[PDB]
């Protein structure tokens, strides 16, 4: 199989600034008739991929001249001269000089906005949950940017690793922020064998980490 | 080539067969042929070409990575083409797309026909259908408060969550589900409101899981 | 090229 390598995996761009996405093949994409068989697709959020550029540099009808494609036999570049909000999504390169057809790994373009610190909340489990046999303690990070953040769980003041899972929303269409949930799951006997539960959040918008805690009962 | 519509079972067990149908609604006439492909995307991952076939022939091209588990066929009289996959692994859970591609020489300039179906999510799992357990998430914050609902240990996807029968939409975040080691899914839905409204406004989360025919409404109060 | 048709 021809290996397609795409860089980067994630590209935050401030609106109006240029973006560049690179793709490589492990073999030449030049076919017998002299065509270089490399296409570019864009998959907008919650939608199917669709064709954006074909044969390295040809724009599909409706694609703005801001998009341009260039390349050699093995090295290809998709350039966006000034990124706009409608450009967000995952870009994929694909070769079709030979079977099997293979795709690059994708580049997620998102809008860069000003830094915004998360609002942090902690939710102690309800009495129903405690009678259920298993307990989930929820930590919410609301409306923050950029995506990178650290969430640490503390049980009776001690760092607790394992038994937690995270879920992140996609960038909000309205304010361009992210929200994140971190859930600590414990057995009920384990939950009731401790007194203090806390989540600590580190984020570029905070000068020092923010801790939210509760005392069980 | 005006439209592609995928259909098939949304959940398939690992011993069973994954069967998908793609119905092609054609466009303006032309001479030649199209190439129809199946492409899949695992949750949060990239695209993988499964296989395909030209409309004029009965020979199918397959991705070797798919271990000869895929069988793709077509019928232009039934304006359809089909994907069959067996045996299955949890690694085959994905959104499956059908695609139609051709170089278009009918115009004054060379152009492309490139059409994708909306895709169908197929989850492969031995888990049994199970309704979710819904628990309130009550505020533990002085200017604004946050409330939520935890919907846990359900199968399969999806579940839908609204607040106050859909009347409350501003500030709502419903998080993507996470697959637990048990094979079930859990998520939370949250909303931020002014704390002063906590005494005057009632907040109810409405949870709908149709695969298990489960509907729950929980009041969330302090 | 492979995996692509041609209409005229």
């Amino acid at each position: 199989d021809i290996v397609m390598t795409q860089t980067p995996l994630s590209l935050p761009v401030t609106p109006g600034e240029p973006a560049s996405i690179s793709c490589r093949s492990s073999q030449s994409l030049l076919d017998s008739d002299g065509n270089t068989c490399l296409d570019w697709f864009l998959q907008k959020p919650g939608q199917s991929p669709q064709l954006l550029i074909y044969d390295v540099s040809n724009r599909v009808s409706g694609v703005p001249d801001r998009f341009s494609g260039s390349g050699s036999d093995t090295d290809f570049t998709l350039k966006i001269s000034r990124v706009e909000a409608e450009d967000v999504g995952v870009y994929y390169c694909m070769q079709f000089v030979e079977f099997p057809l293979t795709f690059g790994g994708g580049t997620k373009v998102e809008i860069r906005r000003t830094v915004a610190a998360p609002s942090v909340f902690i939710f102690p489990p309800s009495e129903d949950q405690v009678k259920s046999g298993t307990v989930s303690v929820v930590c919410l990070l609301n409306n923050f940017y950029p995506r990178e953040a650290s969430v640490k769980w503390k049980v009776d003041g001690a760092l607790k690793t394992g038994n937690s899972q995270e879920s992140v929303t996609e960038q909000d269409s309205k304010d361009n922020t992210y929200s994140l949930s971190s859930t600590l799951t414990l057995s009920s006997t384990e939950y009731q064998s401790h007194k203090v539960y806390a989540c600590e959040v580190t984020h570029q918008g905070l000068s020092s980490p923010v801790t939210k805690s509760f005392n069980r009962g | 080539q005006v439209q592609l519509v995928e259909s098939g079972p949304g959940v398939v067990k690992p011993s069973e067969t994954l069967s998908l149908t793609c119905v092609v609604s054609g466009g303006t006439p032309g001479r030649g042929f199209l190439y129809w492909s199946w492409v899949r995307q695992p949750p949060g991952k990239g695209l993988e070409w499964i296989g395909g076939t030209a409309t004029n022939t009965d020979i199918t091209d397959y991705n070797p990575s798919l271990k000869s588990r895929a069988a793709i066929s077509k019928d232009t009289s039934r304006n359809q083409f089909l994907l069959n996959l067996k045996p299955l692994t949890a690694g085959d859970t994905a959104v499956y797309y059908c695609t139609s591609r051709a170089k278009d020489y009918r115009g004054p300039s060379y152009s492309r026909i490139d059409v994708w179906g909306p895709g169908v999510l197929v989850t492969v799992s031995s888990a049994s259908t199970k309704g979710p357990s819904v628990f309130p998430l009550a505020p533990s914050s002085e200017s604004t408060a946050a409330l939520g609902c935890l919907v846990k240990d359900y199968f399969p996807e999806p579940v839908t969550v609204s607040w106050n029968s859909g009347s409350l939409t501003s500030g709502v975040h419903t998080f993507p589900a996470v697959l637990q080691s048990s094979g079930l899914y859990s998520l939370s839905s949250v909303v931020t409101v002014p704390s002063s409204s906590l005494g005057t406004q009632t907040y109810v989360c409405n949870v709908n899981h149709k695969p298990s025919n489960t509907k729950v409404d929980k009041r969330v109060e302090i | 090229a492979v995996g692509i048709g041609a209409v005229f």
